[PDB]
């Protein structure tokens, strides 16, 4: 039963022998087998009490299960509940996250799983490896390991112990001729994942036993890799391999010093200037041979400056901050090319600082160039959307000016994101539909709030009619939340989410520009919700009618006057005043409620049960439907 | 602060 | 850590008073300090320049304690005497890492320019900027190892602007450029070997001395990014050029030239 498997798995939660005893035996032998071969769903996660026993590390509870008992090793549970949250461990891999030799010891004794595939074919190895302690590991290769299993993420165990911070287990795979030339999902061969947070020694372990120097899935060596995060170590080892070029040598130097100027961790612009001086002067050092840097054209993101080839002009940007950091932005765009995932995020650094010194063109600028480099590598970019949103507000909360060709370049791009990810919903049925739709009802949450400066601003006829283009464009989708919101029941809504961040001064919802911005772009003023409430059905819910009446009557009066009917019923039968939690909705409805006998013989058809199908028009058929 | 958000996904 | 800093002081002026050996003493208060600079304290300045003070008459005790000595004691004299020089070399790494003020700075310059034309010299000869530029120096596995590395573009330029001989060579010749040049980390450190050689070169280092082996800077590089950073600072000279060739092909540059010249052909 669950009310003993409860009873047992706090009794092996605390590790004690005379109560597991009582609890797991006399009473119903066979489901007693049940309770040891069961996981259940505690804490909201699943597990087993031997794989927490072997998770809580108290010893003689796991001793007298695996003696006392034939319990089986090969029991469900979860790897990791925090940072991996996937299901299907065993007792091995949670003994050996964990950390506890002597119980996984005696778990592979008592069953050797050591090839174990989850559903996500990792095996324990992973958790042996990740914990970091050798002895596990140890034990675990002497249990005849076969270490060429790739995760659903597709990495080989050397390639999660390198990326993290042990390099005894790194040391232990290499000595016993591992694989450091094989490639991981994309193009790791554990170089890539050893240059990412900066471990010196497994990068020297890995360069001595040959891992070779290979592109990844982006072109990427381990040299370049370094360099882009910052790692001087790293690149200062690698460049001494007898094979590098001076290319790569420069190059790798460059990017390194253009990285140094455009991070958080490691902001140096005296090591961003001194690094790119010394590859300038690396560059310019024969005359005869000499290498010439291939400057690309000039950006209008990065101001105008098109790149440093010399070394004067470099000297001249040595004091000069902003012009150093740009001038990063340009190395590494130019070394890492406009298609790198890495190329972007300094990007929207350097315009998120600009933005904190109050500084907001070359902010929008920057920030625009990040968004169309995520777009072109068609990436999910819902959060820079709400970054542009939060600035917008920023310009505005502070009285300053937005320009309306941001505003309707970051709205075409919105408009496009909501486009794909629409796509992504739609084509990923539920494997990971659940993300993709809370990011979708973010996206549009963005939207609204871009739409929501927009009405708040000052644009020209052309730039108006491109952003009312926009918003067209959007509303023609036919955009629905999961709760089947569409782009204008949102709009009027109160329960609308702003961000906690600076739009929730600029942006509220309910709000009386954005309903008839969208009302006169063309949205459909009786959509309908899932739980079939209109447009108006919401607006005349608002529980703040005195204190906010004229966006209350603009929004009633922007509807009706739009289209709005004034009588329809939700799926719980009642219409807008029968859903009018206020008096003063009441009183303006029926200001702005025009009388038809239609509704009124619609009314009278479908309160008096009177069946109506095949009897009237198909047309009328869904007047009295929503009646 | 902007420079604060962006720790997120870093 | 004021009343150990106080207690330590006093316990230090003690010994010096009785003249005992306080190497051992001046080791672990420069422990002290580094450990405090490892938890980011703010640094008093009188008593930085007090154990200044301290640690520059203890070498010179130590000087004069192996002027003269049996061979045992010599050793042992050597020993503390470099290890006198080291932690002074700590003592200075720690006033130049923490804020002083102006009348501060100028006593603890005024104490490094008194041992400085000491001219300390260890077993191989080097003195306090072969020991600031230098990988190799030797740090204590205590507190000392976490805030003062070697080379350090900071104790060199404190070194250079309380004057010390740039130009002074070790046994084997090596000056204090022969030394910055063969660093093992260049890029890694990209700071202290630019900060440096930047500051040997304009204090008035020849950029072309040869050691006992007849080995220039340049030559002693044992990374090219040393070649190309020293080669940008080096300044051409006749003098220079004309010296190299006089070695280089052999000529007798023996009471033919005049005196102060014959020691400019001794290393050019």
């Amino acid at each position: 039963m669950e009310g003993l498997a409860g009873y047992v798995y706090k009794a092996a939660s605390e590790g004690k022998v005379l109560t597991l005893a009582a609890l797991l035996l006399n009473r119903s032998e066979s489901d007693i087998r049940y309770l040891l071969g069961y996981v259940s769903q505690q804490g909201g996660q699943r597990s087993t009490p031997l794989i927490i026993a072997a998770r809580n590390g108290h010893a003689k509870v796991v001793r007298l299960l695996l003696e006392h008992y034939r319990v089986q090793t090969q029991q469900t549970g979860t790897v990791r509940f925090d940072g991996y949250v996937i299901d299907g461990a065993t007792a091995l891999w949670c003994a050996a996250g964990a950390g506890h030799f002597e119980v996984v010891k005696l778990l592979v004794s008592h069953g050797a799983n050591v090839n174990h595939t989850t559903v996500t074919n990792s095996t324990p190895l992973r958790a042996a490896c990740f914990d970091g302690r050798l002895d596990i590991v140890k034990y675990l290769v002497e249990n005849n390991a076969n270490i060429s299993i790739a995760n659903k993420y597709d990495n080989t165990c050397l390639m999660i112990a390198a990326y993290k911070g042990h390099t005894d287990v790194v040391r232990y795979l290499l000595e016993q001729r591992a694989d450091p030339n094989a490639k991981a999902h994309c193009g790791a061969t554990a170089l890539h994942f050893a240059a990412e947070a900066g471990h010196i020694d497994i990068v020297k372990e890995l360069i001595k036993w040959r891992a070779a120097i290979v592109v990844n899935g982006h072109g990427m060596t381990p040299l370049k890799v370094a360099a882009e995060s910052c790692k001087a170590d790293v690149v200062e080892l690698l460049l001494s391999h007898a094979d590098c070029d001076r290319r790569s040598r420069i190059e790798a130097l460059e990017l390194l010093g253009a990285s140094f100027a455009n991070d958080r961790e490691n902001y140096d612009i005296i090591k961003t200037y001194h690094y790119l001086y010394l590859a300038m002067l690396e560059r310019f050092q024969d005359g005869d041979n000499i290498l010439e840097k291939e400057v690309l054209p000039p950006i209008h993101a990065y101001g105008n400056r098109t790149e440093c080839r010399n070394p004067q002009e470099l000297e001249s940007i040595r004091q000069d901050r902003d012009a150093l950091h740009m001038e990063g932005l340009i190395v590494r765009e130019r070394i890492l090319g406009a298609d790198n995932i890495d190329v972007s995020h300094p990007i929207i650094y350097r315009g998120a600082v600009y933005a904190d010194n109050m500084e907001f063109e070359q902010c929008i600028k920057l920030w625009l160039h990040a968004l169309h480099l995520r777009q072109k590598g068609n990436r999910n970019t819902h959060k820079d959307l709400l970054r542009f949103a939060q600035v917008f507000s920023q310009m505005i909360h502070l009285n300053e000016t937005v320009k309306a060709p941001d505003i309707e370049c970051v709205l075409r791009c919105s408009v496009l994101e909501i486009e794909q990810s629409m796509n992504r919903v739609k084509n990923i049925s539920d494997a990971d539909v659940h993300n993709a739709m809370d990011n979708y009802e973010c996206n549009l949450y963005t939207f609204l709030y871009l739409v929501c400066i927009s009405t708040k601003t000052q644009c020209s006829e052309e730039d108006q009619c491109k952003i009312n283009k926009q918003i067209y464009n959007l509303i023609h989708l036919d955009p629905r939340t999961r709760e089947g919101f569409t782009l204008l029941h949102l709009a009027v809504n109160s329960n609308t989410p702003v961000d906690d961040f600076h739009t929730n001064d600029v942006c509220s919802f309910p709000n009386a520009l954005v309903t008839k911005l969208l009302l006169d772009c063309g949205a459909e003023v009786n959509a309908v919700d899932n739980e079939g409430n209109s447009a108006l059905h919401i607006i005349v819910q608002y529980n703040r009618p005195i204190s906010d009446f004229l966006t209350l009557h603009s929004i009633i009066i922007s509807l009706v006057e739009a289209g709005a009917h004034t009588d329809m019923t939700n799926k719980q039968n009642k219409t807008p005043l029968d859903k009018s939690t206020t008096g003063v909705s009441e009183i303006l409805l029926k200001t702005q409620m025009k009388m038809s006998l239609k509704c009124l013989a619609a009314r009278a058809v479908r309160a008096n049960d009177i069946n109506y199908q095949d009897q009237i028009p198909r047309t009328l058929e869904e007047f009295v439907g929503f009646h | 602060k902007f420079a604060d958000h962006l720790h997120k996904f870093h």
